[PDB]
């Protein structure tokens, strides 16, 4: 349940990584791969290596799709449904993988947004990608 | 794993009674129903559209067997389920690609499979020493994962 | 999200339990504390041995609230709102610990219902007390 | 703890920059703050009604390098977690009543923290050898639950 004060801390943080929501997107991907190797199981096809350009298109995607749930904050379901029905319906990513992501993309921006990364804002963005979470994992069953 | 020998006698006594061929074909199918996203593995299996669809699918019924075979010679190396379980631990990951933590639904809708036909018979401490074997046996299977 | 099948099929499951609800719910209880210890760490005030009045009188609480959640299936999060702010604010009980409950109250039907304990009854059972957990945890930050 | 040494060197390498006043609080505080339940366990702080009055509470502060140094402890011992931390765990349990999953909460927020810390040092390399420890550390704290 996204407060107020949680979605006005959402989007102050995420105006700022602004400009490079991509390469954190990458980067958080990275990360996941790295510390939680199980997720690898869902990019068989992917070259997984450092600096993949399948990794960085893949950021990039990934960070959008965020971009645009911050900006819809308030209808969030509307605005990810064509992405529940994917992951849902044709990916079929086992609903623990979304808290492994969740946590790497926290660990990025606390590294690249010092000033920012407050704990109310850590207790924030924690709530968004956890809202988002559900979201993505709604169609399942 | 780190079973009580009364806890592992509970489990081999039971264990004793259950027919595998069956067994399997039901923990299997249940995970497809239940958590049906599982079924992405299994799409050259055909008719998975509707419970009865993945219930008596043969392919499933068969496929079950294998898995409860395999399952069933862990339960006698106890103390060694990580070697026992090693190759299929490397197949699982480097060619089936399949996330381990289907492993542990599995094996929670085995429990269920196994209180559904033992009744009164699968007590709490019965129920207990096999939360610790599935868990045992979901680890050994994710343990060469990288 | 409950479908008209899901609802249904918990009517009929729990239309069986009947007068047992209580004395599933206490052994649904004890099979807790003794797959998952851990449990036990928020019953430290309760005597937890097999045949405990205590744990008999809990599992008739909580058998009655599942009864109370069937009764109105269809607004769930008003029915139960007492009960999430309890959890929530008094109890604060992990999450993760709905789902060890939610496994023990379906191996405890199974162990029951045999003739109901069917592949489509349980994944409707299944996405119940994963609804049921899911409004009493939607209060907690 | 099957870390790599060149793990254990980037493990040792990050440790020895770390300012475990400042970062156990701040570890401590966020846990308060992120996860409001975990509170139950520290009524007695006493005033943890915002992030701020969480932040500033030097009870919380001096219980964040008290744990930080329980944490310095097994990372020098990354051998034996577990005889390291079997009395911590028995404390836990028999003591406090903590759920262990609480550990691994704790472990995450400590991450978040070295990140917040060392930005650009924490690659994800060092960032995957902690998120190892930290999984070890919660495992040995939970071992003598019963
Ligand atoms: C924060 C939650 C997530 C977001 C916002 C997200 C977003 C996206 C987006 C935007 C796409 C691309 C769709 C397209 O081109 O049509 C995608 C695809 C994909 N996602 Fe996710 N995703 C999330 C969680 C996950 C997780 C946790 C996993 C697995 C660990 C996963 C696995 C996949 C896979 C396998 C693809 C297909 C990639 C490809 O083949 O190109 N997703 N996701
Ligand atoms: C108790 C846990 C399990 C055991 C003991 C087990 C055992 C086996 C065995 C013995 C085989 C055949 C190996 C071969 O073809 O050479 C196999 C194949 C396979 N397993 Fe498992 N398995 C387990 C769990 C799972 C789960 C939960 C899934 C996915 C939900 C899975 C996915 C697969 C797939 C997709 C195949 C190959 C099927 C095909 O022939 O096309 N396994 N498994
Ligand atoms: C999802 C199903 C659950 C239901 C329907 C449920 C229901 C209830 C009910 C009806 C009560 C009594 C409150 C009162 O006196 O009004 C209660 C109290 C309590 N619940 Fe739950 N609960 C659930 C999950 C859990 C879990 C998973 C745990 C912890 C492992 C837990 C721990 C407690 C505790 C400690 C109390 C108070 C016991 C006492 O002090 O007497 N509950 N709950
Ligand atoms: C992450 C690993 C953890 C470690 C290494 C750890 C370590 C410690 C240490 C070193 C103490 C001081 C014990 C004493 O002085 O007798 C302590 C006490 C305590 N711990 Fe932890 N702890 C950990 C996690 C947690 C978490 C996450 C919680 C709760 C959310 C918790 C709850 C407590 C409580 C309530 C006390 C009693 C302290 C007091 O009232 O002064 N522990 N722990």
């Amino acid at each position: 349940v996204l407060s107020p004060a949680d979605k006005t801390n959402v989007k102050a943080a995420w105006g700022k990584v602004g400009a490079h929501a991509g390469e954190y997107g990458a980067e958080a991907l990275e990360r996941m791969f790295l510390s939680f190797p199980t997720t690898k199981t869902y990019f068989p096809h992917f070259d997984l290596s450092h600096g993949s350009a399948q990794v960085k298109g893949h950021g990039k995607k990934v960070a959008d799709a965020l971009t645009n749930a911050v900006a819809h904050v308030d209808d969030m379901p509307n605005a990810l449904s064509a992405l529940s029905d994917l992951h849902a319906h044709k990916l079929r990513v086992d609903p623990v993988n979304f808290k492994l992501l969740s946590h790497c993309l926290l660990v990025t921006l606390a590294a690249h947004l010092p000033a920012e990364f407050t704990p109310a804002v850590h207790a924030s963005l924690d709530k968004f990608l956890a809202s988002v979470s559900t979201v993505l994992t709604s169609k399942y069953r | 794993v780190h079973l009580t020998p009364e806890e592992k006698s509970a489990v081999t006594a039971l264990w004793g009674k259950v027919n595998v061929d069956e067994v399997g074909g039901e923990a299997l199918g249940r995970l497809l129903v239940v958590y049906p996203w599982t079924q992405r593995f299994f799409e050259s299996f055909g008719d998975l559209s509707t419970p009865d669809a993945v219930m008596g699918n043969p392919k499933v019924k068969a496929h079950g067997k294998k898995v409860l075979g395999a399952f069933s010679d862990g339960l006698a190396h106890l103390d060694n389920l990580k070697g026992t379980f090693a190759t299929l631990s490397e197949l699982h990951c480097d060619k089936l690609h399949v996330d381990p933590e289907n492993f542990r639904l599995l094996g929670n809708v085995l429990v269920c499979v196994l209180a559904h036909h033992f009744g009164k018979e699968f007590t709490p401490p019965v129920q207990a020493a096999y939360q610790k074997v599935v868990a045992g046996v979901a680890n050994a299977l994710a343990h060469k994962y990288h």
